[PDB]
């Protein structure tokens, strides 16, 4: 989370913001078992963390910063994961992301599969590829099979490489993981659990849209 | 910021509204309020896409909206004052489109393009048909599959609604042809992937690029016809501007070989050419913002040679025959009114009284963007030809570059019968120099 | 007892404070208009021994203001009982074509402007009525109707400024009654409608209205065009950095005070601090009088009561260099429009028939594309303007013409060539040579044959004539070698008529000048009238110089220079005003101080000051900019102001050098004495080197074919060679006076000159360069040259002096050979 800076200017972020998110995420853990106590707390922190890190972050990266939360999640496959942060019939361009996503073993059978798959051949044409994706790649869990999908929309179909991301995020973290966000930020609610006195609010705006507002909105809300 | 997708801002706008002036009758009301907010979600995502979306990028903010509502509550509130229901025909409909193309929403729209298109969509919706239990918001996908309305008559039914939205949106909920995301994402997913891989001497290199230049740009040779005079000045400039950029790139080549010479200007240019950034100093003609020197220098090199073509043709009067390249010149809407006078000399109408038709003067070099045919009926051009003549059709326009930026070009095609001329302003068809 | 008008359309009271007895005597005045207008409203046709009578018997806006609330009547009771909307249209267009009828002759002062604003009026009451009969419309209360601006009158109404009542789209606004003078309508076109109808909007939402789009589209005009139509007097601000917080706050306390209209020029340069402050201003009041429309407002720490009818404009001309970006919380507090195109044609039409040209269609739908063609056509130069501003100055020049022509003669007059020779007076001046040939030959394409020539004041050429030979200047009449210049002083002369406010331009060494001095002796010669002249430099003083400051603790407005010069013009006090009165700009564009001048260069010609205070440019007053390009300059820049291009040839080079000659012969050195004798003696002697070719004209043209340290300039050169042979002149001066016995004869005078001519070409035309260009140039002159040099074979030019005697010396013989003291080896000095 502080090598988030790397990115943005407007990345800087304390030790007191994980001191609070974690006292929060302690204190008002959902729940009375102790292994009960301590899986809550294992998605809860997750959980927390994503959603008071994004709230104040632009939209563009909100599944960026989201994925490397499921970085961490990981049994292991860093050995082919780190392979498309590496490097970066069909089209040139899809060929040589294939031809150099060929490097892994995984998809070494590549050169064959998508010569005999006729069917993936249609599905490069699909709308929708990430919803429906085939598998050219000995036992496989949900979560390396998600890498794998992302590693394989990379390598063809990158115009929908977000859309699939998003499963990714769900294939470890949880489909409602991200679903928080798509919804008007309560600030009522935020306001009177995260702002204590003497933080201050800062409420940044992309140029073309002011938020005052909204908070004098919540003056007029709070009649204060 | 304004949220991603259409159901995002439209949650965000039921969620803005509060529920004691939404929801106070008539019943009629609620369901404009939602088709206004479906409305807005459009535009508010129409801008993510320019330049299809728009040609220029307006801003649409909250206040846009909040006016937008507040007329609709003025005209509702004074159309049946006191009663607990309006008829779907006795809204005033025209009256809310007209103060939404010409002011809310219009306000800030400036090329009458958008504005026309702006109207386009505002007719689509506000109708009495919007009433009807089978009216279709859009269209869904290509998979001939539709966006029906929701037939409840109330934000207890409308929010559900919008909450039930699929989760595969594309761009064809907007109107345009679903291939914004074919360049956007697939830009921001390499982005994507850049951030966390970043999260986990001059001389020489200006004398690298600046070798081969000269073997790239070749050199150019030099009554009151109305054509003859606008053509001797064009390639003027172009002669002009070829050996003022020539001796600067020389004279940089001559101080990376390492004779001296290293003044301030040169300095500055050699400063500017090793960053690959285009010469201010050498924006004598329209080009799209930030340029590369190497997308400059094959421009160049093509504009050399068309110009030298046209010198050596005109030389041989006969511009009339000799082909053009409508935003290959420097200043086109001089070529196109030395055309207009030329064809007013030849036979000898007034200038005002003429007008263009265009079919497949020979110009080649122009490409339809959002659009095909091959016998003057656009479906949603090697060759083309231009004439002036005196005093189920689209107004379509041309522009110089490929960013929309500069209107230089208008004109009038024909589409063909199953096509909505309607549809031809949502899809953002134009046509590309 | 009355009021004294400044245009001569007086107003008396009907009981002989003050804002409440003009209210009161002009709402009266309207009632007893309209009963009046009504009997044309329903007269079948009109005669004009009775609509003169009635159009004298009133004011130009009240006269209008009742023709108006006539029409609406008439279409709204058409439209509740296509019969009876035809017999309007029919009434209308009768009215209409009586007017036009009476406009072709000519009419005392004070009515023919009434006539032009009824014309104006009617023509948009039919283009509304024709619409409204085209799209047809049965019911009363429909929004095509319902959108337009339409006027009721209750006499019921006890109180006298209430019964008159301005209803617009979901709108109720009350008129003034403020007196807003006869000023001049504009074309009502579909942008100006756009603006009526998002402004009254905004005006009933308690908001402000932000037009913007390019410079010069009507923003300012339309504001206080509707605010006129509102009976609202308008306000107009010459914002700029000088408005501190403050002075707004003061500002908005005053507008609040009296309740006008508050039209701003440019919120582009206020700085983001009092752009922010005033946001918080602007909001406070408008959510202060949105509360008292459902009162008092704290103004700069201050409650202070606040009037209904106040609000808050903001023109703009976002997208240029010399503006700056505004906060979001700003803008969402004002209801903006986009502006670019207004539709010229239409306005060309109703301005041509409120002039009453026989073919006003024609003409506008001629000139209107000719403008568009022109702009797509010629050469993109740096202060080419062809927007509405040119069509405005040429559609005046030609009414000018037309009663020129009226004058000089009647109803079978051609208007083709007035339009010709209207522009050639407005639009030929601003060309560049090699856009002469397209410029004209388009004029061909767009009105053949009209075949025109220009006439001449030949009294003024005269006098210039006789200027011109008092000030050794050479002079001609068109095609002779003085002929270009004195040709571009008259095309000065004309275009100073029209544009108050006018710019020279071209390179260095062109002439601005003399041609503006020389134009305003000539003018002072010929009506004998003091032309004096105050000549500012922009940029050798600040800009809070130029303009004056405000102290921060008091009132106390310290004047600026410009400021100055005119507090004393208007002031006059020594009979100024009675003089023609020049203020003449010369140095380079910088928008800072140049855009401050942008209220003052355009129709309506006031600027402000942070105190408030007002100055008007008197009538007689010119303003003036003398610059060499316009490479830093917004299209407002060009577009206020005429333009005269001096090119680089409109001096010769013998122009130059019988000038030289001129002085040389005329002045002597220390003011045929002995100093005049041997000057003149010394210009017979190089007179055949000073003409033509000669010597001097190709050395002086070999020069730019040699490297430079800096930039070679003919001018500069020039006067440097003028400068060393003046001291030839001295030195002979110096043998003759050495000699009290034996004086410089001819046959010495001419071997001194001739060599120190030569020696001085060479040097001064090559006074800063390298030693080989140095020598290249003595090679060309030795190529040249007819006097004898010096037969070193290897020698330069250079490299010798020339003796008293007349005789080429080497320098070798001026560097002795010396032993400094060993006290002061390297010492200073
Ligand atoms: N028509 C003319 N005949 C003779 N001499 C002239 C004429 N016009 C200008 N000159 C001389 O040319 C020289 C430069 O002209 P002038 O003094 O008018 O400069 P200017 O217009 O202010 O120049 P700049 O454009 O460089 O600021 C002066 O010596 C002036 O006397
Ligand atoms: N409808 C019209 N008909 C004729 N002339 C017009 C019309 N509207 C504007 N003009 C002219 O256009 C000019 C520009 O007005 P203005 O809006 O004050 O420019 P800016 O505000 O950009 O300085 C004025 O000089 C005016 O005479």
């Amino acid at each position: 989370m502080e090598s988030l800076k790397q990115i943005h200017f407007l990345y800087q972020y304390s030790l007191q913001f994980f001191l609070d998110i974690y006292h929060n995420v302690l204190y008002e853990n959902p729940n009375t078992d102790h292994t009960q106590r301590l899986s809550i707390i294992t998605k809860d922190l997750f959980q927390v963390a994503f959603n008071r890190v994004a709230r104040g972050m632009l939209h563009q990266d909100h599944i960026t910063f989201a994925m490397l939360l499921a970085r961490i999640k990981l049994p292991t496959y860093d050995a082919e994961f780190q392979h498309f942060l590496r490097g970066n019939g069909l089209t040139v361009e899809q060929a040589e992301a294939v031809v150099r996503l060929s490097c892994l073993p995984a998809f070494k059978d590549l050169i064959a599969k998508v010569q005999a798959d006729e069917q993936f051949g249609i599905w490069l044409d699909s709308s929708s590829p990430e919803q429906t994706v085939p598998y050219l790649w000995t036992p496989a869990t949900p979560i390396g099979q998600a890498i794998h999908r992302l590693l394989l929309i990379q390598a063809f179909r990158p115009d929908r490489l977000l859309a699939m991301a998003h499963m990714f995020v769900s294939t470890n973290l949880g489909e409602s993981f991200m679903s928080i966000m798509e919804q008007p930020l309560d600030l009522t609610h935020i306001v009177g659990t995260e702002v204590k006195p003497n933080t201050p609010v800062l409420m940044c705006s992309v140029p073309g849209y002011d938020a005052s507002g909204h908070v004098e909105d919540l003056a007029a809300e709070q009649n204060t | 910021e304004p949220p991603p997708g259409v159901k995002a801002n439209m949650l965000r706008t039921f969620s803005s509204i509060p529920v004691s002036r939404i929801c106070k009758s008539p019943n009629e009301r609620a369901r404009l309020y939602f088709l206004l907010a479906w409305f807005h979600a459009i535009i508010q995502e129409r801008l993510r896409y320019a330049p299809l979306g728009w040609s220029k990028k307006y801003e649409f903010g909250e206040s846009d909206l909040r006016s937008a509502c507040d007329t609709v509550d003025t005209w509702l509130d004074d159309t049946a004052k006191g009663r607990q229901n309006i008829s779907p025909d006795k809204i005033p409909w025209s009256a809310l489109k007209t103060l939404m193309a010409q002011s809310i929403y219009g306000g800030r729209v400036d090329n009458e393009f958008d504005q026309r298109l702006l109207n386009t969509f505002l007719e689509r919706l506000f109708t009495t048909r919007s009433f009807d239990s089978e009216f279709k918001l859009a269209c869904k996908v290509d998979g001939h599959k539709d966006i029906q309305m929701p037939d409840g008559i109330r934000r207890e039914e409308f929010v559900q609604w919008v909450e039930l939205l699929p989760d595969t949106q594309t761009p064809s909920w907007l109107g345009l042809p679903n291939n914004a995301e074919r360049v956007l994402l697939t830009t921001q997913g390499v982005d994507m992937i850049s951030k966390m891989l970043k999260m986990q001497t001059l001389h020489t290199t200006a004398s690298n690029w600046l070798h081969l230049i000269p073997q790239t740009l070749s050199h150019l040779k030099r009554i009151k016809d109305p054509l003859f005079r606008f053509f001797e000045r064009e390639v003027k400039m172009g002669a002009k501007l070829l050996q003022d950029v020539r001796q600067d790139l020389a004279d940089v080549v001559q101080v990376c070989e390492g004779k001296k010479k290293q003044t301030n200007y040169l300095r500055t240019l050699i400063n500017e050419l090793v960053k690959g950034i285009l010469p201010r100093s050498w924006s004598h003609y329209t080009v799209p913002a930030g340029m590369t020197v190497i997308q400059w220098v094959s421009d160049f090199s093509e504009r050399i040679k068309q110009l030298q073509n046209i010198s050596l043709a005109a030389a041989s009067k006969e511009l009339k025959n000799i082909h053009v390249c409508l935003g290959g010149l420097f200043v086109p809407e001089a070529y196109i009114t030395a055309t207009r006078q030329y064809v007013a000399q030849a036979n000898s109408w007034s200038l005002e009284e003429l007008c263009l038709e265009v079919n497949v003067f020979g110009v080649t070099g122009l490409k339809l963007q959002g659009a095909t045919c091959n016998n003057n009926k656009l479906s949603l051009l090697p060759l083309t030809q231009l004439r002036w003549v005196k005093q189920s059709v689209v107004t379509l326009p041309v522009y110089l570059n490929f960013t929309r930026a500069d209107l230089i070009f208008t004109v009038d095609f024909e589409i063909a019968t199953k096509e909505d001329p309607r549809s031809f302003y949502e899809r953002g068809v134009a046509v590309l120099c | 007892l009355g009021i004294s008008s400044r245009e001569g359309e007086e107003v008396m009271f009907k009981t002989p404070l003050v804002e409440k007895e003009m209210r009161v005597t002009l709402a009266k005045l309207l009632a007893e208009s309209v009963t009046e207008v009504e009997i044309f409203g329903k007269a079948t046709s009109i005669d004009p021994n009775t609509y003169i009578t009635w159009i004298d018997k009133y004011q130009a806006q009240l006269v209008v203001l009742s023709a108006q609330i006539a029409w609406s009547e008439n279409v709204e009771t058409a439209l509740s009982s296509a019969a009876p909307l035809h017999s309007v249209l029919s009434n209308v267009e009768v009215t209409l074509n009586v007017l036009a009828d009476s406009v072709l002759m000519e009419q005392p002062p004070l009515r023919r402007r009434k006539l032009e604003h009824l014309i104006t009026e009617l023509v948009h009451q039919r283009d509304v009525t024709r619409s409204l009969i085209k799209s047809k419309i049965d019911n009363a209360k429909s929004f095509e109707w319902l959108s337009q601006m339409r006027f009721y009158f209750d006499p019921k109404q006890t109180d006298v400024l209430q019964q008159l009542s301005i209803q617009m789209a979901n709108a109720k606004f009350n008129y003034g009654f403020e007196y807003l003078g006869v000023q001049d309508k504009l074309v009502q076109t579909p942008l100006t409608d756009r603006c009526y109808l998002t402004m009254t909007q905004a005006l009933e939402a308690r908001l402000g209205g932000s037009p913007f789009g390019p410079a010069g589209t009507g923003k300012t005009e339309s504001v206080k065009a509707l605010g006129h139509q509102l009976g609202r007097f308008v306000l107009v601000f010459n914002c700029d950095e000088t408005f501190d917080f403050q002075a707004m706050g003061r500002i908005f306390v005053g507008l609040c005070q009296v309740g006008a209209w508050g039209c701003f020029d440019e919120f582009n340069r206020l700085e983001e601090r009092m752009l922010s402050a005033v946001s918080q201003q602007v909001q406070c009041i408008q959510e202060a009088l949105r509360e008292h429309s459902n009162i008092t407002c704290e103004l700069l720490n201050k409650q202070v009561k606040v009037s209904p009818d106040m609000a808050i404009f903001i023109t703009m001309n976002p997208g240029y260099a010399g503006r700056s970006n505004l906060p979001d919380n700003l803008k969402k507090l004002f209801r903006s429009l986009a502006m670019t195109k207004p539709d010229r044609q239409l306005i060309a039409q109703v301005m041509l028939y409120s002039q009453g040209f026989r073919t006003a269609e024609v003409l506008a739908n001629k000139i209107v594309p000719f403008f568009k063609l022109c702009d797509e056509q010629l050469s993109s130069q740096s202060h080419y303007d062809f927007g509405l501003r040119a069509l405005k100055s040429v559609l005046v020049s030609a009414g000018n013409v037309k009663r020129e022509r009226i004058q000089k003669i009647a109803e079978n007059l051609p208007e083709q060539e007035i339009l010709i020779q209207s522009v050639c007076e407005t639009m030929v001046p601003k060309l560049v040579a090699e856009d002469i040939p397209l410029l004209f030959s388009l004029l061909s394409d767009v009105f053949p044959g009209v075949q025109y020539h220009r006439g001449e004041m030949t009294a003024l050429r005269e006098e210039l004539k006789k200027v011109c030979q008092e000030m050794y200047l050479t002079y001609g009449d068109g095609e002779e070698v003085g002929g270009m210049w004195v040709e571009k002083v008259l095309q000065l002369y004309q275009i100073t008529q029209i544009n108050h406010g006018l710019m020279m331009v071209g390179p260095s060494g062109s002439g601005k000048s003399m041609a503006w001095r020389v134009l305003l002796k000539a003018l002072e010669r010929l009506e004998g009238v003091e032309g004096v002249a105050h000549i500012i430099d922009p940029k050798a003083i600040s800009k809070d110089h130029l303009y004056g400051t405000l102290d921060p603790n008091t009132r106390e407005w310290t004047d600026g220079l410009f400021t100055h010069v005119l507090r004393k013009i208007i002031d006059s006090v020594r009979g100024e005003l009675q003089k023609r009165q020049w203020i003449v700009f010369d140095g380079d564009v910088d928008p800072e101080w140049v855009e401050n001048l942008n209220s003052v260069l355009d129709d309506n010609k006031l600027l402000t000051l942070p105190n408030g205070e007002r100055l008007s440019l008197p009538p007689n007053v010119r303003i003036m900019f003398e610059v060499q390009d316009l490479k830093y300059a917004t299209l407002a820049t060009v577009s206020r102001c005429g333009m005269v291009w001096f090119s680089e040839d409109v001096l010769s080079t013998d122009m130059i050098f019988n000038n030289f000659l001129a002085r040389l012969r005329s002045i002597p050195l220390d003011e045929a004495s002995p100093m005049l004798q041997i000057q003149r003696d010394a210009a017979t002697i190089m007179q055949p080197y000073f003409t033509s070719n000669g010597l001097v004209t190709k050395a002086l043209e070999h020069a730019f074919q040699l490297e430079h340290i800096m930039d070679l300039t003919r001018l500069r050169c020039l006067g440097s060679l003028f400068s060393m042979l003046h001291q030839a002149c001295r030195n002979v001066a110096q043998y003759n006076a050495n000699h009290p016995d034996f004086p410089m004869q001819i046959e010495q005078l001419e071997r001194y000159i001739q060599r120190y001519l030569v020696y001085a070409i060479l040097w001064s035309l090559s006074g800063d360069s390298r030693l080989k260009m140095r020598a290249e140039l003595g090679e060309y002159i030795r190529r040249i040259t007819t006097v004898p040099l010096p037969t070193a074979p290897n020698i330069p030019i250079i490299d010798y002096e020339v003796s008293i005697s007349g005789e080429w010396s080497p320098w070798q013989a001026k560097v002795p050979q010396i032993e400094v003291e060993t006290h002061k080896v390297a010492a200073p000095d």
